[PDB]
């Protein structure tokens, strides 16, 4: 299986309420491993995976020192973002980062990421090329033509082909038992009649990982996608996933409908029917 | 400004019996901006000793946070989870449906 590690930064303006929130969180895979929260008491980068917490004082003063630097950066690009955009003093605004890295199977570096938001919508990313930027518009433009000519996109690349695959490997190591593993859906099927001429069926997939997940209807053999209901993979607390899709179908059709899961805990796709 | 309402989802970890200790998660996602109240209700009240995880957001820069209490399903107890965020022009109450 691929993995990534993935930083999510976010910042959020509170004129008169207090500095900028700010807060991070490091992913591997689906799983968080740590957090720092601006608000919080501690002021430290602090363990959120049992298989980080062997890290030593180096590690968590080192992620300490760099959360807090991007924590002051981030402050200082409120400003020149509410500047730019000629925005008013006094609202709320937020800045979003993400960066870091896939490697596949292998452990071999596949892609690299390093983007940002501002106020829900993307600002400036680097591309794929890991040399370039996309930016939309015009007050990421400016700042394209700073991190250009501040060769900002090579430090960045530096990073993402290197040390990002470095920690990944070590995370995945110290963390096998979680990350190197694969939980195959517990699936099945409920009917439920919302009256007495139609009736619910909902396709459930039960403690899985990783995340990555297919469910779809069929109806003798025709895709239902544009009439099903399919609600976003979520999180069972245990670090294993869930997922469901229903239809809603005249009563007595029941039979004319599949559920097809795939995942990569399966040997084969499933397919589940009423018979 | 972008904004973005959340899509409430409350459920528990394990298959429900009742009597039996469980989770109860209410997981919150697809929201902008990311000032949110999420609380878990039993019979109307709220659940003080509940636990959140950190904030996140997915590809499309949408935030998403898991609420999650221990709990015990019983035949008369109500949960559900109730959300508040500037999209939303009140509270939005979501029952816990054990039967879906
Ligand atoms: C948590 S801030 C530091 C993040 C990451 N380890 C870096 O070196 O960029
Ligand atoms: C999207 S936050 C980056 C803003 C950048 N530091 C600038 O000065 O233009
Ligand atoms: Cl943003």
């Amino acid at each position: 299986g691929s993995h990534s590690m993935r930083y999510f930064f976010t910042s959020v303006s509170r004129p008169g309420r207090g500095e900028p929130r700010f807060i991070a969180v490091g992913y591997v895979d689906d799983t968080q491993f740590v957090r720092f929260d601006s608000d919080a008491a501690s002021q430290r980068m602090e363990p959120r995976a049992p298989w980080i917490e062997q890290e030593g004082p180096e590690y968590w003063d080192g992620e300490t020192r760099k959360v807090k630097a991007h924590s002051q950066t981030h402050r200082v690009d409120l400003g020149t973002l509410r500047g730019c955009y000629n925005q008013s003093e006094a609202g709320s605004h937020t800045v979003q980062r993400m960066y870091g890295c896939d490697v596949g199977s292998d452990w071999r570096f596949l892609r690299g990421y390093h983007q940002y938001a501002y106020d829900g919508k993307d600002y400036i990313a680097l591309k794929e090329d890991l040399r370039s930027w996309t930016a939309a518009d015009m007050c990421a433009q400016t700042t394209k033509h700073k991190w250009e000519a501040a060769h900002v996109a090579e430090q960045l690349r530096a990073y993402l082909e290197g040390t990002c695959v470095e920690w990944l490997r070590r995370y995945l190591e110290n963390g096998k038992e979680t990350l190197q593993r694969t939980d195959a859906p517990k699936t099945h099927m409920t009917h439920h009649a919302v009256s007495d001429h139609e009736a619910t069926l909902r396709c459930w997939a039960l403690s899985f990982y990783p995340a990555e997940i297919t469910l779809t209807w069929q109806r003798d053999g025709e895709d239902q996608t544009q009439d099903t209901e399919l609600v976003e993979t979520r999180p069972a607390g245990d670090g294993t996933f869930q997922k469901w899709v229903a239809v809603v179908v005249p009563s007595g059709q029941e039979q004319r409908y599949t559920c097809h899961v795939q995942h990569e805990g399966l040997p084969k796709p499933l397919t589940l029917r009423w018979e | 400004m972008i904004q973005r309402t959340p899509k409430i989802q409350v459920y528990s970890r394990h298959p429900a019996e009742n009597g039996k200790s469980n989770f109860l998660n209410c997981y919150v996602s697809g929201f902008h901006p990311s000032d949110i109240e999420v609380d878990l209700l039993k019979n109307g009240e709220r659940i003080e000793k509940v636990e959140h995880s950190d904030l996140s957001f997915s590809k499309d820069w949408s935030f998403y946070l898991l609420y999650y209490t221990e709990f015990t399903p019983t035949e008369k107890d109500e949960y559900a989870c109730r959300v508040n965020h500037v999209t939303l022009s009140q509270p939005k109450i979501v029952k816990w449906d054990r039967d879906m």
